[PDB]
């Protein structure tokens, strides 16, 4: 991101803090949530297997 | 004679002095 020198973090449309200016280093970071999915299980009916 | 166009102002400087203003001058 072009960040200019005095934008401190941006944000996802939802509020939540997309990327921010590290407060000890002035690097400019991503924060993208940690992995995450929906589990779907595939089962035959319980009366033929589990 | 203000050129026709459209730039967007960055904050440059940052003045915590909480002064009170209602008027001004400009320095030649
Ligand atoms: C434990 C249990 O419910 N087993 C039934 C079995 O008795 C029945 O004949 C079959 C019909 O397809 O479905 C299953
Ligand atoms: C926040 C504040 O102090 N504002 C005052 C305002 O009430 C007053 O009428 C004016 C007089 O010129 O000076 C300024
Ligand atoms: C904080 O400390 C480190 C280690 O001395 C230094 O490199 C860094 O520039 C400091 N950060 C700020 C924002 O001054």
């Amino acid at each position: 991101k072009k960040f200019l020198p005095f934008q401190q973090f941006g944000r996802d449309i939802a509020d939540t803090t997309d990327a921010v200016r590290d407060p000890q280093t002035l690097e400019i970071l991503d924060i993208t949530p940690c992995s995450f999915g929906g589990v779907s299980v595939i089962t035959p009916g319980t009366n033929t297997s589990n | 004679d203000l050129p026709q166009g459209f730039s967007a102002l960055e904050p440059l400087v940052d003045l915590p002095i909480g002064i009170n203003i209602t008027r001004f001058q400009t320095l030649l």
